[PDB]
Order: C-alpha cells, then structure tokens, then sequence
C-alpha cells in the first residue's frame, strides 16, 4: 500500500540466503545448472505472487572450449619443442576443489589456429598506443603475435585494432600495476588477485546486434541463420587471456626496442620491451598459440515475470538482471541477482497482502550476457513492438557491490531528480553518516564536479542487458550499485573480476560482511521501481535533459572550434543545434509548468502528460541509426565508434571529428560533420516539440 | 610431513634414455609447485625444468629441450622427467624441489620441501 | 452534434465554385501562383473556422525547362540539317490562350545533354518488353535511344530499364491504343486526348525517400544537401515526353525488324518495327534530343490545418491531399482540393455552432506532389516522432472524378468494414438507384472477385500522398473516389491525364456536369474522417487483416509451389508463416470478443483498447526495411522493386521469388527466400502479440 | 474569309537564294497548320516542308533539306521559306496550303485554303 512497506520489508538475511544459494555450483550460460537455476527462479517467483512467470528460450550461438583439447600458449624452440607451456586452468578456491564443470578461462568466440611469430607488447592495446607503435616507433605488428594488458578499454576494440594492425594473434593479460590493489592480500587471505587468476569475457564487436547469426530478428525455432562467415562482429584470429604468473615468463625474455614512456611499463619485473621477439639469445624462439574452441547454437532461456498493473496495465516498468556466469559469479552478476529476488519476494508478499502497482512490472533474469548481451537483446528484438509504445522506464541490475565506499548511479536525465528525492528517504548505512540520510553521504563522498551539494550521475554508456533498451529502443534506463572510492584507488573493476576466484565467501568477508550495501542497494532499485511504476504522473523531469544537452553542445562545440581555420574554411556552424538547445529548453519549461497545473482527476488528460513524458525519451531515437551501427540509434547517448567506452555525448559529430586532420580529404570530412551537426539539431528540436501543446 | 620420494637412478652410457620419477607424499596444500634440480660434482647447483599444478611447465636448460623433457600426473602424485640421448657432461646428482607458490622459479632459495637426490653417471 | 447534419451541410455548388477558383490560372508547384493559392486557402479554412492555419516551407529540388531554350527532339540528316522538328508546345485549350505560365511539357528531373543515335521500339519498356529484345529477337539497345509507350508501369520503371539496357536517351509518347476511347471526340469537342496533348510528370526512383538531396530528413533552412551525382534516384539520361502526332512522324521511317507480336503493336498507322535505326533509305538519319531542362532548389509550402480534439486532442486524424498541378489541374488535384475545401468549411460551420470532435482533426493541402511527393513526405519526416505515436489514421485526396460509372476505394483491411457501413448509409448518385443505397450499387458494379454480395476493395500501392504515412510510417490510410467501368474501357488512367486541356470546362461537362459525383465523393470522404475521428471507439476490424493475410499467404505460397524441386532440394518452407497467419487469426477473435464486452464507461480502459486498434497497424512496420529501400518498411503492402504497381502482397518474399531461375547462385536466392519467410511469419506473429492480453 | 497572300518571287541564276514569304490574314481557327507545296511545269503537285502552330515543321524534299529551310512567325502570321543555292529543276510554281489541324502531311487533299501561287525561275 506505501513504498514505506516495500522498502521495510527487504531483509539483509534474504540477500545473504540467495547469494548463498546461487554461488555453490558453475551456472555459465547454455550448460544444464543454468537452466536448473533459471526454473528455480521460475518456481520461486511463482510462489512468492508474480501474476505470471515463464521461461522464455532462444537457440543463439555461442562459443565453449574443447574439453579434450585445452587452449594454450608455447615457446617453440628452432625445432619447436615447446620449451614453456602456459597454465592449463587457475587454482581452484578453497572449498570448491570437488566443484565439477569448471571451465577454463577463454575469450569467448575465438576462432581456431596454431599461429606462429614474434612476440609485440602493445600497452593496452588501444589506438594511441597502436599509433605511437606505428607512427613514431617505426615497428610493424602485421605478421606478429601482440600480447596486451587488460584495462582502459574493450576487449573487443584491443581485439579489432590488433586485427586492424594486421597481427596474427592475441595475447590478453592481467597487469597488477590494473588489478593488484596495495596493501591488499590475494583471494585466499583478502581480495586481490593471485598469480594464477585469469579475466574471462567475450571478444565480440557485435555493436548491439545481440545474436550474431540473427541480426535485427529474435533466434526462434523458425529462424534462418547466416553463414559464419558472413557473421556480424566475429574475431578473425585466436585471442586467449592469461594470469600474470605467465605474462612474466612471457614478456622476461623481449628484447627489441625499449618501451616508449613510462606509461607503457606495468608493474612486473619486466623490462617491458616492445621490439619483436626475444632477446637475441632467444631470437630464435617464437610463441605458438594452440585456440581449438568451437562456436555452437545453444539454447539460453530469460525468466520474464509478469505483475499486472491495478490502473494502467500497458504500460512496463522493468527490473532486469542477467543469471548467467562465469564460474561461480558471487558479485557478478549473482550479487544483482539476489538483491532481484528479495525486490521480488517483497513486492510478492506486497501483493498477497492486497496490494498491486498502477503500473505494470515485468521482472527479467536475462540469460547469456556475458555473451554479447544475447538473451535480453533477444527478448526485446521479439517484443519489440510492445515495448516502443508500452515501456515507460528500465532497471538494469547487475553486480552490486563493487567496493564499500560510496554509492553510484548511472542514468538518464529524465531520472535524476527522482534518484535524488529516493536517495533523500533511505539512510546512509556508510560509517560516519548513521542516522543520516544516504544522500548527503552520496553527495559529500561522490560531490558533482560541475554542480555544489548535489550528488555526482555518470552518464549511461553500454555493455549491460540496459543497452538495447536504451540505445536502440530509447527506454529510460538507471543504474545504481555501491563501488570504490572514485579517486583513491585507481584501478579498473575490481582484482577478482570475472575470475574462479569470484565466490560467496569473498562477498561474505571482503565486500559486504553484513550485507548491509546490498541491502541498500536492494533499497535504492526496489524504491525507484516502486516509484516509478506507482506515481501518479511520471517521476521524469525534462529540464535536466535540456541541461545536460546544452552541456554536450558546449562540450562538442569546444571540440570543433579546435579547428577553427578549417570550419571558417569549410564554413562549419553550431548555430542549428545551439537554437534546437534553446528551443527545448524553452517547450521543456513550458511543459513543466503546465504539469504544475493541470487536473489530475481527468485520467485523459494525465495519460496525455504521461505519454509525452514516456515519449520524450524516444523522441531522440533515430530511425536510421548511426553511420555503421545501425543498431545504434540514440542520437544523444549512443555509444562512440573509436574512442568507445571513454567517448562524448552527440556521438555523430564526436566520431565525424574524431581524427579529422588526418583525412585525405578534408572537404568530405567536414561535410560529414555538418550533416551530423544537421542531424543532431533536427533531433533535439523534434524531441522539443514532443513536448509542444497537442494540437 | 612432505616426502619426496626419488627413484630411476641409472648410469646407463652416452645416447641412453632414464625416467626420473618423483612422488610427493603428504603434501597437505591445495596448490605446489616442484622444479628438478641439477648439481654437477665440479659446479654449482642449477635448474632444469619446473612443473605446477596448473598444468604449466618450463625447461629452464634451453641447451637440453629435446633431450630433457617433463610431465606431472595429480593422479598418482607424481611427476616423471625424460631423458634423451644422455652425453658424459650428465653426469651429476638430481634433486626435486617443492614449494607452496604455483609459479615456476630458477632460484633454489624459494624451494624449502627439497628431494633426496639421484645419481645418475652417464659414461 | 450529429454526423447527418455534416453530411446534409455538404453542398455541389460550394464544390463548383472551389473548383472554378483553383482551375483558373497555373499552378505549378514553387511558382507564385502556388504561393498565392496557398495563401488564399490559409485565409479561408481561417474564416470557416480552424482553431490554427500554418504554412510549413520547404526548400526542395525542383526541375524547371529553361525559358529561353525550349526542349524538342529533332532529326538529324548526315549533316546535321534537324529535317523534322517536334512540336514546342501544346495548342492552348479554348478560352485560355491569354493564359500565361503554362510550361510546355517536359519531363521533371531529366538531365541535360545532346545525345545522339538510332531508335529502337521497346513498347511499354517494360522488363519483359527488354527481355524479349535481348534473350530473344537479339537487340542491343545500348547506344541507341529507345522511345516507349506510355502505360501499364511508372515512367520512372521504364527510364531505369533504359538505362539498365544501356541506351542514350528516352523519348515517352501516348499512343491512341492506350489513351483514346472510341467513339469520343477530342478535348474541344469531348473528353479524349487530341495530338498535341502530352502527359507530364516525373521519371524519379525516390523509393519513397522524399526531397532527393536530404534522404531521411527534412529539408529545413539549416539543411546539408548532398552533391547531386551522389542524390538518390536521379535519371542519367535525357527523357521528353510528345504526342502521337509527333510520334508518328518519329515511327512511319522506323524500319528493320518487325514487331514480336501484336501486342506490341498499338494503334498508330506506323510498321511500329523494333530494328535500331530507320529503313535503308534513311539509316543514316540520325535522331538527336535537345534537352536543356535544369534543377534546382526551391520553396514549396505545404498548408496545415488544425481542429482539435473535444477529448484526445493528442490522436490525430488526418484528412490529406496535394495542391500542385501541372498546368490548371481541373481533375488532377482540384477536383480533390475543392472537395477538402468544402469538407473543411462543413467542418467549421459545424464548429461555428458548439461542436468539436472528439479526436484532432489535421486537414493538409499538401505541395510538390508531382514532383515526388516532395511536401507531404517532407512534412510527415519532420513530424515523423509525432505521427508514430498519435496517428489513428489518414485519409488522402487526389483527384476526385475518374470516371462517371462507379466507386472505387483503396483502403487498409482496418476499414473495410467501416467502408462498408458510410457507404450503406448514403446514396446512390448513379442512374437506375434513384432512392438507393450507394452501397447496392458499388457492390452490383463492382462485385468482389471472392466474395459475393461485397463491393470490390482494392489494395492500397503507392505513388500518391498516402504512401509517406502508410508505407513507411505505418499509419492506416484510405482512399474514395468514381472512376471508369472496370471492364470495358480498358485504358489506362484518364486520356487528358496531366495535360494542358485538363481544365475546368472538362470536369463541368464530360465529367460531371451536376457535381453530384465529386458531392458524392465528398460525402464519402467526409463521413469516413467524420466516423474516424468521432467515434468513441475506433471502426477497426482485425478479422478483415487476418482474412487477407491468410489469402496472400497461401497466393505467395503457390507462387513458390512454382519450383517444387528447389524448395525441396533447398528445404524450401511455408509453415512459419501459416502458423503465424492462424495465431493472428486466433488472436485477433479474441481481442474482437474483448472489444465486444468491456466497459465504455471507463476512459483509461477505453484508452487501452483504441491504442491497441492504434497500433495493430503500425506493428506490420519493419524498423530495418526492405533490402535496398530503407524508406519501404510495411512489410505487407510494401511496393514490390522488379513488378512494381502489378506486384503481390508480402513485397520481400515476392521479390526474393522473383526471376529466381535466373540467378547464377540458386542456393543464395533460395536462402534469402527462406530468410525473407522468416522475417515475415515473425512480423505477422508479433503483430498478432500485439493483440493479446496487456499483461 | 482567309487569304493566303504570296509574295517574295524572283528570278535568280543558280547558285541564287529566294525568300518565299505569306502571310495568313483572316484566319479565325486558333489552331492552323500549313505548307509549301512545289509543281513542276511538267510534273505532278508534291510537298516540300510544312510547319505548325505549335512551333513543329518539317521539310518533305529530304534531298534537298540543306538547300530549303522553312521558318515562321506568330506575331505577323507569316512564314518564310528560304532557298540556298537554286539550280535549274527548282524552277516551279509555289502554293501555299493552310488547314485547321496542327499536323503535317504531304498530302494536298488534306488542305482547304490554298495561296495565290508563284513563279520561280532559275537560269
Ligand atoms: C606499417 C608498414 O609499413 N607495414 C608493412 C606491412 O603492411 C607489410 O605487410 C610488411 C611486409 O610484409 O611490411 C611492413
Ligand atoms: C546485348 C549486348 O551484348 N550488347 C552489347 C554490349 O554488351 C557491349 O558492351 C556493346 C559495346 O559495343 O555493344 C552492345
Ligand atoms: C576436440 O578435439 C578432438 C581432437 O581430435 C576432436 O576429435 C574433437 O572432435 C574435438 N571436439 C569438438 C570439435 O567438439
Ligand atoms: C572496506 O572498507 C575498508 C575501510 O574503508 C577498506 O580498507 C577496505 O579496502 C574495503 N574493502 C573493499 C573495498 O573491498
Ligand atoms: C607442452 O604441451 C605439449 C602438448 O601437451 C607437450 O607435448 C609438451 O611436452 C609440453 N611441454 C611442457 C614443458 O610442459
Ligand atoms: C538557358 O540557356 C541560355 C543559352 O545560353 C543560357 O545562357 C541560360 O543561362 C540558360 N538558363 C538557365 C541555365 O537557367
Ligand atoms: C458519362 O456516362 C455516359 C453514360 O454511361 C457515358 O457514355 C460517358 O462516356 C460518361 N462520361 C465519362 C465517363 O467521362
Ligand atoms: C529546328 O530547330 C532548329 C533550332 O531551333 C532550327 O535551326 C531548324 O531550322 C529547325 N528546323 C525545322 C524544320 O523547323
Ligand atoms: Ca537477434
Ligand atoms: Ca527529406
Ligand atoms: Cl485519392
Ligand atoms: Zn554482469
Ligand atoms: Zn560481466
Ligand atoms: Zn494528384
Ligand atoms: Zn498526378
């Protein structure tokens, strides 16, 4: 009946029994535990009140190793004896040594080979580095096996620039200069990472397409599938990651060329080397990959549960979350998926009592999202058609707790002033804050760089099951979970992330002793799904949009004007998309004053205001997509093509201007940029009058 | 206690082949790590090649990677080491190393759980 | 208050005298005239009583033939001496000689040059028409010019297979065999197309892209426009279009091979031979073009008009048509623009006296339409985020009068029925129904070829002002008008179709001298917005779609069962899409009972429902497209590419299908056959979904 | 009534050039076409270029096009015809034939209104 309830009825022992439960035995994607756990989930949700509860399936393809044959990386002699072979498998952590189904690390989607050639350190892997190696170091990888450290970047952008580079293979590996916090023992006495610890992750360049044999259509029974070799995004040569345990037996014989900078030198006694091949004692040895893993189409399956809602039942609000791990996934993503079972219980015994949303909730455990995000991509590219005109907003869950310092929040504009008012009600379970609320706490530890005593909200980028909804759909989207101190530490992730090592007794003893972050994090997504889905008008607020996007312009426009001689050249202006900016800020404060006043009783007229502040958000969807990408169509927030993961808002203009000195002509490029520019202030002011008076 | 149990002593002549098999007894640890070490009579001591439980292995003797190779088997607890077309200079004692940490190290220094030894007098 | 009082305030001498008024002097899209005009209908639909009148602008690119240099297609001796010349213009029509902008014909967008060559005969330059030269009768028609018949396809089909055969330049003509009915006296002295009389209109392949330099996007003021070698669908070759008078004189020295059968033969006293060149005696005369005609870009407006809506004013019902003409336009558009203009004045005096409906009511005289449905498609890109989510539906209004024998209507399967009902309703304006429903005779004129007892209702194709809303939008259209006997006349069109004599005199004597057609029409028009847009729930019916879908399933079905060996070799099957068209059919009765009983009184339900009807239409919507026309997305209706304005429903498997054992690949074709299965049993089974319980 | 007035005769040696000139006085129809018909002293009647009201003409004596050239104007309804290089068989008598369809033919039936006619001799 009150959020109140809701909100006091989550329990820090039921976060600590489902995590419990889910992290005793492997549950990676298309493998019979996976389906096991995914009809618990049904029964369970089923019992607790969900109106309805199924398992929906789909045959995508993904990538397993071969048990018979392992994957791993030589040092071959002149007559290749294969002097040093890499490990076969990590440690396994104490008490799970007679866990069975325990797959090895591996890049997903790597294709097979036994490449060989010299060795090449290309730092991060990223395009500075692949320039400084080609325009200043003089040195060719075409022909070479490049081996890089983890961080800073996508796995699939090292994979692609290697490609690009020409090299034969991939080697991916863990610095602890990345992933070895200080003054911090390993896994088995703390929380950093071992010598033996491997990342495991996909490969994939995928771009939002979900499924690679099925782009832009769900993988049903009925389905045709393209050739593998006309697949979208697929690596065309073996990359395998390794612990750096062996990266230094691997980088201790380079020789060549010294390393550039300081910044390309990690923290392993490694002279860390960039010149082909060893040494010239060890010229003659060369590395050998051995990549036998093979890609199959199996069958994944997406719990979707239905509570129907009292007053507007079209209309979803969605809590997703993926179930589908690694090896064991104690944080990622179980430590989500539990605090998704107690918002379940909670708004189960909620509706046993008498009580139900005015809105719909649709509850998702996603299946296969370590895979390229299949299962919930899937699921919307079936439903589709439903969602366009029936999602109001979208709740990703994935892996709470990050670190035990602060808390985090990653959402659209039309959010944040919700986020604030919800994060005013809950309280701070952070020491030096008791009986104070958890936003002040949020707003004194994570302060706006750009704002005073308001809470810092990062922008929504991609690589979670809220990317197809937000990137191509146009769904609002949030995000909130608990992470590190934003300055302290710098490191990427956590040490043990997507590693054996991930298991229950490292949330139990290093994260979260008394569960009381997942607890509040549990809070902060069950209230503002309930919020969400239970408001009388929509919590959104279209001035913090209209904010943000004269931020992005200026942003954008400081980039351009880097080249002034060439935009007074070619006569490139900002003045569409600074007026569009105006303009919505304009309509935006009109519209916000007319739904100061307004008759609420009418239920017309308040659909009419809560279908334009629905549909604000996928006013910004471009048809057409991205040059490239068309699976990527917001215009304002889509992911950037090269600098990904790390890019600007107006992603268009950003890529167009992206490495524009260096184009052949310049006269194309910057007609680029002024029909990105174009595109964008058409955008902007057809999502402003959106929000103009109906009719 | 941690026994490392030697065997596969033979002065077989120049070109022979021997099987060094070691078995590791007691070892309470989930993780080891074990090395082969080789001491002439005339020359200090020096390494050969490691193994780990990891499945991960080394041949530090680059001069003997077709001669001298190695294997470990969990099953049995053990670990086998191959000759191949033993030469005079051979000659020597061997010993097997064990330490907690899985990685593979030339220093004789980390290993503390050492082996009985074995002669092996190639003529 | 009452639909009858809107049908009884509608009079013929109101549509008379509109008629008189926009049939007077030219106006040719982006002139003064159009301006003006304009101008005159914001002034007067402001006087009748729209709450808000707007001219929304566009700068697109036009065609204009250049003043000074007029085009004419000459003959050439040896020495160049142009022995016969074509005529310049067209005789004024009576009483209109001191009429001046009357541009001489031409066809829009043709390229300049000064092409030289032979000729070949291709009749109506159909695709089996070049087949049947090349594979067959051994004819190259590449570097000789080809002149064509009009008929049958759209000129732009036939300048884009002259082009595929390689010729220089296209010459279009209207044979007597096609456009002279007999026994009917000339224009002066009847309703039949004299010699000089030459149809106009555009030969561009847009695939429904709008403004040719901004595909996808509005052309507004701060627009980027593509360089016109890179725009979309641009002719490459010169093409002019003449009389039979001059035709003749083309055709009587044509010589070498004769014509392939008599079919091709028309009914000019000419050999009508196919051989390149003339006859021996004059093969080394030559014919050479003369065009001169330039493009350009210019300001069109579109005039927009607004009654909103008593109680959704967000649901927009649309009541379209163009304003645009050639020379006067005296059927083609003001026929349909009088009607607007009488309809829009019944709804205002209706207004002027309390009444408002229930939903917004959007009148649109749209502009450029001849040259591409340039205005409608422009408006419609720039409210393109509006229209997807608040069009119920549009109603377009060309031409009026085809014909004095009976109704015809092309309408979405949605409003059959309510088609059926209005039409019971009114009456019979035919002879021998004097105090008859107009329903009995449409029905007994034009029977249903299935059905019997149901008047025929044709599909709704493409080339007119709907096609921007229906075919790529997704919004459920329909169109009314008279037209000629079916089964008798057998010609194409009208015979002064986009001609000079289509003037007003034509409309008031040999087409309807009491306008108790064009009233009849207006009625229909009229009641159909008025029921549209008033009743409380919306006249949709689903049964009529999945009645439809069934017989196109199993018509494409049976064009498939063509090549039984490929498909069962290739494994080649339907089911897919039958159990998606019976899942449609199940779901689709069950929604129909709901609609049956659930409780008007509430308007949140009430809501709900008509949403649902709302978006049952645009479900059938392929966000991808067709292949090479991602402006083409319905994914039943949609034009098919090779047999355009012939073709069959379900354009992608249809295309795929096409000329399938000419391919060089067969297991390519037959795998994009299977994949285009695929996306349309997927496409019926979500839109199906559609229609389930929500939640 | 409609009068076809001719003029513009000569005689010129070979090699010369003449200009054949008419005008169309009374014509009351909107739309007319006409042309330049040439009988020999000794042959039968044949047309020679004919042109229109709608700007269109053609010249029948194809073998002699370049030496004829017909043109007009609407503003004095008058046509010239012109001549280049006259030899001898050029020698004939000129009519004009006008008629109410804008067509042309090299049939005289086909023509109602026919001109006054005129002598053109070359030596
Ligand atoms: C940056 C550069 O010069 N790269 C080239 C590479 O493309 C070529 O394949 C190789 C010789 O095979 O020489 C080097
Ligand atoms: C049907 C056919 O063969 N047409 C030919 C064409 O292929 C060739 O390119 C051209 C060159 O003169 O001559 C013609
Ligand atoms: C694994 O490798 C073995 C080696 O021959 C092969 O027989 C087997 O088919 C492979 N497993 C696969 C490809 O699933
Ligand atoms: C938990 O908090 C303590 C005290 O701030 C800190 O030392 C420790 O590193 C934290 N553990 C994490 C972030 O895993
Ligand atoms: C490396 O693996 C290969 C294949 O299993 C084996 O033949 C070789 O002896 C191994 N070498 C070492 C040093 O473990
Ligand atoms: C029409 O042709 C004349 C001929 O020279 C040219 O001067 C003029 O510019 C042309 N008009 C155009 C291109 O609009
Ligand atoms: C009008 O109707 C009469 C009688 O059927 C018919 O002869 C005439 O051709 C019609 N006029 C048209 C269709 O323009
Ligand atoms: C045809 O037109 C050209 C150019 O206007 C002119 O020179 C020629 O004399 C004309 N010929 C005829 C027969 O009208
Ligand atoms: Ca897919
Ligand atoms: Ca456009
Ligand atoms: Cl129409
Ligand atoms: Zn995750
Ligand atoms: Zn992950
Ligand atoms: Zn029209
Ligand atoms: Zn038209």
């Amino acid at each position: 009946h009150n959020m109140k309830a809701f909100l006091d009825e989550l329990k820090a022992e039921n976060i600590k029994k489902f995590l419990y439960n889910f992290t005793q035995i492997p549950h990676l994607a298309g493998t019979e535990q996976n389906f096991q756990l995914a009809k618990q989930i049904q029964s369970q949700w089923k019992e607790f009140g969900l109106d309805s509860v199924e398992l929906a399936h789909y045959d995508v393809l993904l990538s397993y190793p071969n048990k018979t044959h392992p994957n791993y990386i030589s040092i071959i002699n002149e007559d290749g004896n294969e002097i040093f072979n890499t490990s076969l498998f990590e440690p396994p952590p104490p008490g799970y040594e007679n866990v069975s189904d325990i797959v090895p690390p591996f890049s997903a989607f790597s294709p097979q080979g036994m490449p060989e050639g010299d060795l090449v350190y290309v730092n991060y892997a990223r395009t500075e580095d692949f320039f400084k190696l080609e325009r200043d170091m003089k040195i060719n990888c075409s022909g070479k096996i490049v081996i890089a450290r983890y961080g800073k970047v996508f796995r699939g952008n090292k994979v692609k620039n290697a490609q690009l580079a020409g090299a034969k293979g991939v080697i991916l590996y863990s610095d602890p200069a990345d992933y070895f916090a200080p003054g911090v023992k390993s896994y088995p006495d703390g929380w950093n990472l071992p010598g033996g610890g491997v990342q495991r992750g996909n490969i994939l360049n995928l771009n939002g397409a979900g499924d690679p044999l099925t782009p832009g259509y769900p993988a049903n029974e009925y389905a045709y599938r393209r050739g593998i070799a006309e697949a979208v995004g697929l690596p065309s040569i073996p990359v395998h990651p390794i612990g750096y345990y062996d990266a230094q037996k691997l980088l201790e014989k380079m020789g060549g060329s010294a390393p550039p900078d300081s910044s390309w030198r990690g923290s392993l006694k490694v002279p860390y080397n960039v010149g082909p091949g060893f040494t010239g004692n060890f010229s003659t040895q060369k590395v050998k990959m051995h990549i036998h893993s093979t890609n199959e189409v199996t069958r994944i399956y997406n719990v979707i549960g239905t509570l129907r809602g009292a007053v507007e039942p079209d209309r979803y609000v969605i809590l997703g979350g993926h179930r589908d791990s690694w090896v064991f996934g104690g944080i990622d993503p179980q430590s989500g998926a539990a605090v998704v079972h107690e918002i379940v219980r909670s708004f189960g015994t909620l509706k046993k009592e008498g009580w139900r949303p005015r809105r719909t909730i649709l509850f998702a455990s996603w299946d296969a999202e370590e895979f390229g995000l299949l299962g919930s991509t899937e699921w919307a590219e079936e439903n589709s058609r439903l969602l366009q005109e029936r999602g109001v907003a979208y709740i990703n869950a994935d892996s709470s707790i990050e670190g035990n310092y602060t808390l985090r929040v990653d959402c659209t504009p039309l959010m944040y002033s919700l986020v604030h008012n919800l994060t005013k009600e809950l309280k701070s379970p952070d020491e030096g804050f008791e009986g104070k609320s958890l936003y002040e706490s949020w707003t004194k530890k994570s302060p706006s760089p750009e704002f005073s005593g308001m809470p810092r909200i990062s922008k929504l980028g991609s690589g979670n099951d809220f990317e197809v909804f937000f990137q191509r759909l146009g769904i609002a989207s949030g995000r909130a979970r608990y992470t590190k101190n934003w300055e302290t530490n710098k490191f990427s992730g956590y040490p043990l992330y997507h590693s054996v090592y991930e298991t229950y007794e490292l949330v139990e003893k290093f994260y979260d002793p008394m569960f009381k972050y997942h607890l509040t994090v549990a809070q902060v997504r069950g209230g503002m799904v309930f919020e969400l889905a239970n408001s009388i008008v929509l919590p959104f607020d279209c001035r913090d949009y209209a904010v943000v996007l004269r931020k992005y312009a200026d942003k954008i426009y400081s980039i351009s004007m880097k080249h002034p001689q060439e935009m007074k050249t070619y006569s490139v202006s900002f003045d569409s998309l600074f007026s569009a900016v105006k303009n919505f800020t304009e309509i935006a404060s009109k519209f916000s004053e007319r739904l100061q006043d307004f008759d609420k009783s009418n239920p017309i007229v308040l659909r009419m205001m809560n279908d334009q502040l629905m549909f604000l958000e996928r006013a910004f969807i471009d048809p057409l997509g991205l040059p490239d990408r068309p699976f990527y169509r917001h215009v304002i927030y889509a992911p950037s093509s090269h600098n990904k993961y790390a890019g600007e808002s107006f992603p268009g203009i950003y890529d167009a201007l992206f490495d524009i000195e260096s184009k052949v002509d310049p006269s194309k490029a910057w007609g680029e940029v002024k029909r990105q520019i174009y595109v964008a202030a058409f955008t902007v002011q057809a999502a402003a009058e959106t929000l103009s008076e109906v009719a | 206690q941690v026994q490392l149990q030697e065997s596969g002593g033979g002065s077989v002549q120049a070109g022979g082949s021997l099987r060094l098999s070691c078995a590791r007894s007691g070892w309470p640890y989930s993780t080891y790590s074990m090395n082969w070490f080789r001491q002439a009579p005339g020359k200090e001591r020096e390494a050969v090649a490691g193994i780990s439980s990891t499945m991960s292995g080394i041949i530090f003797a680059e001069s003997k990677a077709g001669q001298f190779t190695i294997s470990q088997d969990n099953a049995k607890n053990t670990v086998y080491l191959q000759m191949n077309n033993l030469k005079p200079e051979d000659t020597a004692i061997y010993y097997c190393a064990a330490r907690r940490d899985y990685s593979l190290s030339s220093s004789s220094d980390d290993f503390d759980y050492w082996g009985q030894g074995t002669q092996v007098t190639v003529s």
